[PDB]
């Protein structure tokens, strides 16, 4: 009976990532920010 | 009657064919 | 030749629309289960097609959909091989060697056996061959003989496509009528053209039709009719199914008139939403070599009564007597019984002729309803 | 569209491992599972691919596969080319030893040893649990084949000892009920039901006994023994299980409603100018009125047309039809009350200009036709009928003219009464694609008129014999019994003996194109007594891969010189009184066409023709 | 001069009818037109809308200018507008018969002498058996009886006349839950 | 922004309505035989699904 | 009558017997298996079922 569940944090991340900048009214940002995060995460 | 069908045919003809 | 008025009856048949592509189910799905609708076949087709294209050239992606596509073609291909293998082998397992045997064609009640003449029309299941055969009845036949005389071939095809994607519909029809006196020979064909696709522009369609009749020893004349029509969708709105249609008609002795009669025909369909009506119209004008004739058919409908049926019908010979028609149908359920009703007038002669239709399932109200026409008839001597 | 076409490029998969996947067989193998993947060897692929390949493994093979992990790595740095890697993890026991089956006991213990033995797992530790799944496909597979659809394993047991032991349930007939609907009739599209043979007689029929086994063609039969009631229209049993070795059948039976009515009116006015005058219209035409009653079971449908109303007796119709099928074991009784028109072509034929003429016959035949064995025939009728005859227009003649006379009367209209057999027996079969055996049909017509038809007596017997070619070796399809269509001779022989007076309309003759190929209809000769024999050879085209056979074929008819003693002489009139010898050579293409070129050697003639239907 | 804002199901329904009748309403000198040039026989050019729309063709691989060795024909539904089929006419009277190759019985699945269904492998040794040990070359019961007219009097005058009644109290020609599908 | 293919995400919901048929099916033949407001014939399932308004209206 | 009679009658015949014949092999298959008897419909049945589809 293994039943996998995954750690989900940087999904998270992003979604909070986008709500914050929804939040400001600077959605034209968010495919500036979020693109570098993800970045962040490769290197 | 003629006149007016053969004008007809022949504008939706052009029109047809120009697309 | 015939007169003008029977080619402007031809011509304004009403809204037409061509015959489109053929798709196969297993290609399309890939393997899955589909279902059918329009738009998205021919999407099918031309993107295969660009794909196919694309792949060449050298994109990569083209590339793994073409490759998938084939894989998927192959499959179903050796699935079909040995679904009729399995066939053929469990038609020779129920019947070791009698080939299957085909119903006979039913004429009728006749004061003859009618048993008889059976034999003659029981024969062994042919083929599967491409074309399909039908057998032509005249409307006397000899006494003592099968009143079945000459024989039709219809067949069609989409060739010119690669892997069941494209091609070109085609369709043929043969009337063949040969026998020791007389001969009747009645040629037609049908072949469509498709320029563009909604999803890479408009619907643009071009059907070309062409049609022979040869009665050797009555007429001694043959007759030759091509057209070419062109329908195009959402030409002055949204929708609107523009039609427009060329028609050439011959009666020369052999190929060319050669100074045999002609005739040349044009003809205009569309439908437009104008408030609560629908309205669909056909007009056509036909010239003969001088006189001219006009024809028009539309048909009305209103969403407020959608049980009655209105049809308008105008024709007008050579200046100039002009012909107008109207008719309306309706129909209603009476008391365990179907009525329907359909009235004809025409202004030309005056003249209205309503016909009335009546089924009834239950029981026999109905006839006693009307008993009027018993009473009605005397021996008068 | 392979791997070695594009050995070059990025993000290219090039070897796709499969790992973990069980070997069970019953799922499909690695291979057929690498051929129904997104990523392919040789191809561009994204992230988007490995995840909807995961979410579809995971969807399609849920029970199996605890969880399925797709991982990516680099054959080489710089080549960017990877390598896709699928790693497979079932669900798994913590020990299975030993596999038990329990119950099952109409199943032999053959059976319980073999799937036994196919079942027997490797290893006793981390066992899978596609085991129990394997077991319990081969119990199912092995009842459905036997025919019994509801014995089914019911579960598994003893895994706390270590023992898979599925225990197989099975089921057996409990209760049986019986339910009475009616449909009614609307053109609302739903059709709605009314609930209501005796009930007990159903039940006997069906013979379903309680504490028995389900089988489907024990459902068939009592469908069959259900339905050979004819009065019943439509049927339906369902073996439900009872909330479970119970099986309770429902039966629902609906009849049929035999009544039926067709009306038509059909009114016609003259508008003039204003409203129009209803006035005048004391009555309307009615059209057909068709009335119509199935009910054992007699047909009777009775149809009578009035062309106009207010005067039905002018250019009335009436047309009756009944028919019993129930009337006796193997036989049909039906009477038929109707008219026909046909052309004549023996008493006017063309070889000259002679117009034709259209016999009439309107009256009632009423016979009893029956099906002996599966290809034997017998039919007796007797029919009266108003014969006439009318040229063009219709007017009755009183004679042919280019005179013969064309009735018996003279007048050109009389009524016969007469009496037909007809005896058909066939023991031809066709294998291959290709005819043999042997066929007689012989036809009587008595006319027992003593009011103008007479004394008459028509006999016609057709003998057709089909046999392999003495010449002609034994073909592969019969000793090999698998492919060929036998080489064929036939040869037909016809006789027809006419005696007493007969009127020209039902006068024997000779000629047309199924008696004699190459001739019209009534060319050769329209004489009481006639002969026709016919010679044809028929080779299938099978040996060269050619659809169609080719045939050949030699006709004699001869009159024995009665055209004299016929009435009025015909023959001597219009002067083609000549015996008959034609032959052709013909194909016949798939089905029954043919298309044969035929020369007659009476005038040295030869011409093509192409037409429908055997030859024989 | 106002269009019909709240459309029903009903009011399509009741439109069917004279969709389906206008193809008869067209009245002329001849009446159906597409008439032959110099004989009756209408020709098959009767491409009206209406009709030509509820038309699927399929392209099917038959095989056992260039060959164009695939045929196109109908296949599946034939109708454009699929509906749900009336849970009716399901049973259907079968007979139990003899295969021409042994003594298998044969009543809708082929049955062995023993309850079990006949398999794959199991019908070529059978046809294998019969070719190693044929006889009985003309000498037996005819096989796929020659079929003649009246052949079933009862089926051919009684069977799914119900049906034809409904339709004929219907007359839609499309049952409508094809509409709701497109 | 890589959202799952249309296919699949039909098919599942389509599967997801089949398991919601049974479990309602379940709940029903468990939990429907009893009663909890006589007057209304308000039964245990519809009570602990909180759907007593239901049953209000249809009333 | 002297002839046509017996003929055909023979071949009817002939046809009965082979049917009777399906149905011993029918027995067999329920005699395998312990299954129930297949419960044959009557001679009165089977010639009106040879007006239906059978
Ligand atoms: C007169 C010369 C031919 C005689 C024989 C004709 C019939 C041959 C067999 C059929
Ligand atoms: C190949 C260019 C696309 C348009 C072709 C139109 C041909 C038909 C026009 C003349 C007939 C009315």
């Amino acid at each position: 009976g293994i039943m996998p569940r995954k750690y989900l944090i940087e999904k998270h991340n992003i979604k909070v990532l986008k709500k914050k900048l929804s939040q400001a009214y600077s959605t034209q940002q968010l495919t500036k920010v979020v693109q570098e995060y993800k970045n962040l995460i490769q290197n | 009657a003629a006149a007016f069908a053969a004008f007809a045919g022949f504008a939706f003809a052009a029109f047809a064919a120009a697309g | 030749l015939p007169p003008m008025t029977f080619f402007v009856e031809q011509m304004s048949e009403g809204v037409l629309k061509p015959e489109g592509w053929a798709t196969m189910e297993t290609v399309a799905g890939l393997g899955e289960e589909v279902t059918e609708d329009e738009g998205a076949e021919s999407f099918n087709h031309v993107y295969y097609r660009q794909m196919y294209e694309l792949a060449v050239a050298g994109d990569p992606w083209a590339q793994r959909e073409y490759a998938a596509m084939l894989r998927a073609y192959d499959k179903g291909c050796e699935s079909y091989r040995a679904s009729y293998e399995e066939a053929d082998v469990d038609a020779n397992v129920e019947y070791g060697v009698e080939s299957y045997v085909v119903d006979p064609i039913d004429f009728g009640p006749s004061f003859d056996p009618e048993d008889m003449y059976s034999h003659r029309h029981a024969y062994a299941e042919a083929a599967d061959a491409g074309v399909t055969v039908i057998p032509s009845q005249d409307y006397y036949g000899p006494e003592h003989d099968d009143p079945l005389n000459g024989i039709v071939f219809q067949y069609e095809a989409q060739p010119f496509s690669r892997h069941g994607w494209g091609g070109v519909p085609f369709d043929l029809t043969v009337c063949c009528e040969k026998d020791k006196t007389s001969l009747c020979l009645q040629g037609e064909t049908h072949v469509s053209l498709v320029h563009s696709v909604p999803p890479f522009g408009p619907r643009h369609i071009t059907q070309v039709t062409g049609s022979w009749e040869v009665l050797r020893p009555n007429i001694k004349d043959v007759m030759y009719q091509l057209e070419v029509d062109t329908f195009k969708d959402g030409l002055l709105g949204k929708s609107d199914h523009a039609g427009c249609g060329l028609m050439l008609a011959r009666l020369g002795e052999g190929g060319d008139p050669r100074k045999g009669p002609t005739a040349v025909g044009v003809r205009l369909q569309d439908t437009l939403r104008v408030g609560p009506f629908k309205l669909e119209a056909c007009a056509s004008k036909v010239a003969v070599q001088k006189e001219e004739g006009w024809g028009a058919r539309a048909f009305v409908g209103y969403d407020w009564l959608p049980g009655l049926g209105m049809a308008f019908d105008f024709i007008q010979e050579r200046t100039r007597l002009r012909g107008y028609g109207a008719n309306f149908t309706y129909d209603w359920e009476a008391l365990g019984a179907a009525f329907g009703m359909e009235v004809d007038y025409v202004a030309a002669s005056e003249s209205v002729f309503v016909s009335v239709n009546a089924f009834s399932g239950n029981d026999y109200r109905l006839g006693w309803l009307l008993l009027l026409p018993a009473v009605n008839y005397f021996k008068e001597t | 569209e392979e791997k070695p076409g594009e050995r070059s490029g990025t993000n290219r998969c090039v070897e796709i491992v499969i790992e973990g996947w069980p070997d069970v067989g019953n799922l499909p193998t690695a291979d057929e599972l690498k051929d129904l993947l997104t990523v392919q060897e040789g191809h561009i692929f994204e992230k988007q691919d490995l995840l909807d390949d995961r979410r579809k493994l995971e969807i399609q093979y849920e029970d199996y596969i605890a969880e399925v992990e797709i991982r990516t790595e680099y054959v080489d740095g710089k080549s960017n080319h990877q390598r896709v890697v699928y790693k497979f993890t079932p669900h798994q026991f913590r020990g299975i030893n030993a596999i038990d089956i329990k119950g099952a006991a109409l199943m032999p213990a053959s059976e319980v040893e073999r799937i036994c033995n196919e079942c027997l797992p490797k290893q006793p530790y981390m066992v899978d649990i596609a085991v129990m799944d394997k077991v319990r496909n081969r119990i199912e597979q092995w009842y459905q084949s036997r025919g019994l659809p509801f014995c089914y394993v019911g579960f598994f047991d003893g895994m706390d000892d270590g023992i898979l032991r599925a225990n197989v349930t099975e089921a057996k007939i409990d209760n049986v009920s019986v339910r009475f609907v009616r449909p009614k009739l609307t053109g609302d599209s739903e059709l709605e039901y009314s609930v209501y043979v005796k009930a007990d007689k159903i039940i006997e029929a069906s013979g379903f006994q309680r504490g028995h086994h389900y089988h489907v063609e024990d459902g068939y039969d009592a469908m069959n023994s259900i339905f050979a009631c004819g009065l019943l229209e439509d049927i339906n049993i369902e073996p439900e299980q009872d909330p479970v070795n119970k099986i309770n059948v429902k039966i629902r039976c609906e009849e049929v409603q035999p009544k039926s009515m067709e009306l038509d009116l059909d009114w016609s006015f003259q508008l003039k100018n204003g409203i129009p005058s209803i006035n005048r219209q004391s009555l309307i035409p009615g059209g057909s009125v068709e009335v119509s009653h199935e009910n054992n079971s007699e047909s009777a449908t009775l149809s009578l047309s009035a062309s106009d109303w207010r005067n039905p007796s002018a250019d009335l119709g009436f047309s009756v039809a009944y028919s019993e099928p129930f009337y006796k074991p193997h036989t049909t009784r039906n009477a038929q009350l109707f008219n026909t028109r046909k052309t004549s072509t023996i008493f006017t034929p063309g070889g000259s200009e002679v117009p034709p003429v259209f016999v009439d016959r309107f009256g009632l035949k009423g016979w009893t036709s029956q099906i002996t064995g599966q290809d034997n025939k017998v039919e007796h009728a007797l029919m009266l009928q108003l014969v006439s005859t009318l040229d063009e227009n219709g007017q009755v003649v009183a004679k042919g003219t280019k005179g013969p006379p064309t009735t018996n009367s003279g007048n050109g209209r009389d009524l016969s009464l007469s009496y037909q057999g007809f005896f058909a027996l066939d023991n031809v079969r066709f294998i291959n694609g290709n005819q043999l055996g042997e066929r007689m049909l012989f036809q009587v017509d008595q006319g027992l008129n003593p009011l103008s038809g007479g004394i008459y007596n028509r006999a016609t017997a057709s003998y057709t014999k089909f046999l392999e070619a003495p010449f002609l070796p034994k073909l592969t399809t019969e000793q090999l019994w698998k492919r060929k269509a036998p080489n064929t001779v036939v040869l037909h022989a016809k006789a027809g003996n006419a005696l007493g007076d007969v009127a020209a309309y039902d006068y024997f003759s000779l000629g047309g194109p199924y008696s004699v190929r190459g001739y019209s209809h009534g060319e050769i000769g329209a004489a009481r007594r006639f002969l026709e024999l016919a010679t044809e050879v028929r080779v299938p085209l099978k040996n060269y891969g050619l659809p169609g056979t080719a045939y050949g074929f030699v006709e004699y008819a001869t009159d024995l010189g009665s055209g004299r003693e016929l009435n009025g002489n015909p023959t001597e009139y219009y002067r083609k009184p000549g015996r008959g010898m034609s032959y052709g050579l013909g194909l016949k293409a798939l089905g029954a066409c043919r298309f044969e070129y035929a020369r007659d050697c009476n005038a040295g003639t030869g011409t093509f023709l192409v037409n429908f239907g055997e030859r024989f | 001069l106002r269009v019909k804002t709240d459309k029903d199901l009903q009011w399509w329904r009741t439109k069917q009818r004279v969709i389906t009748k206008r193809k008869s309403a067209r009245k002329r000198d001849r009446f159906k037109k597409q008439i032959a040039v110099v004989n009756k026989k209408l020709a098959a050019l009767s491409k009206k809308v209406e009709t030509e729309k509820s038309n699927l063709y399929q392209t099917l691989y038959g095989n056992y200018f260039f060959a164009k060795k695939l045929r196109k024909k109908i296949s599946s539904k034939g109708r454009r507008y699929r509906s749900l089929s009336l849970a009716r006419y399901l049973t259907a009277t079968r007979k139990p018969r003899l295969v021409g190759l042994d003594n298998l019985t044969k009543i809708d699945n082929i049955t062995t002498l023993q309850g079990a269904f006949i398999t794959k492998e199991e019908k070529q040794d059978s046809l294998n058996l019969t070719i190693q040990r044929k006889q009985e070359l003309t000498n037996s019961l005819k096989k796929s009886q020659i079929k003649k007219r009246s052949r079933h009097s009862w089926k051919k005058r009684s069977r799914h006349q119900f049906s034809r009644n409904h339709y004929k109290y219907r007359k839609r020609h499309t049952h409508g839950n094809g509409k709701l599908r497109v | 922004e890589n959202p799952m293919d249309p296919r699949i995400r039909e098919l599942m919901a389509a599967e997801g309505m089949d398991d919601k048929l049974e479990d309602e099916g379940f709940k029903d033949t468990v939990l429907g035989s009893a009663i909890i407001n006589p007057y209304t014939g308000l039964d245990m399932k519809t009570y602990l699904d909180g759907k007593e308004r239901h049953q209000a209206e249809l009333v | 009558r002297r002839f046509l009679h017996p003929r055909l009658d023979d071949n009817q015949r002939r046809v009965e017997r082979e049917e009777e014949r399906v149905w011993a092999l029918r027995g067999q298959q329920r005699r395998a298996l312990g299954l129930h008897r297949p419960h044959r419909p009557d001679k009165d049945a089977a010639w009106r079922l040879e007006q239906m589809y059978d």
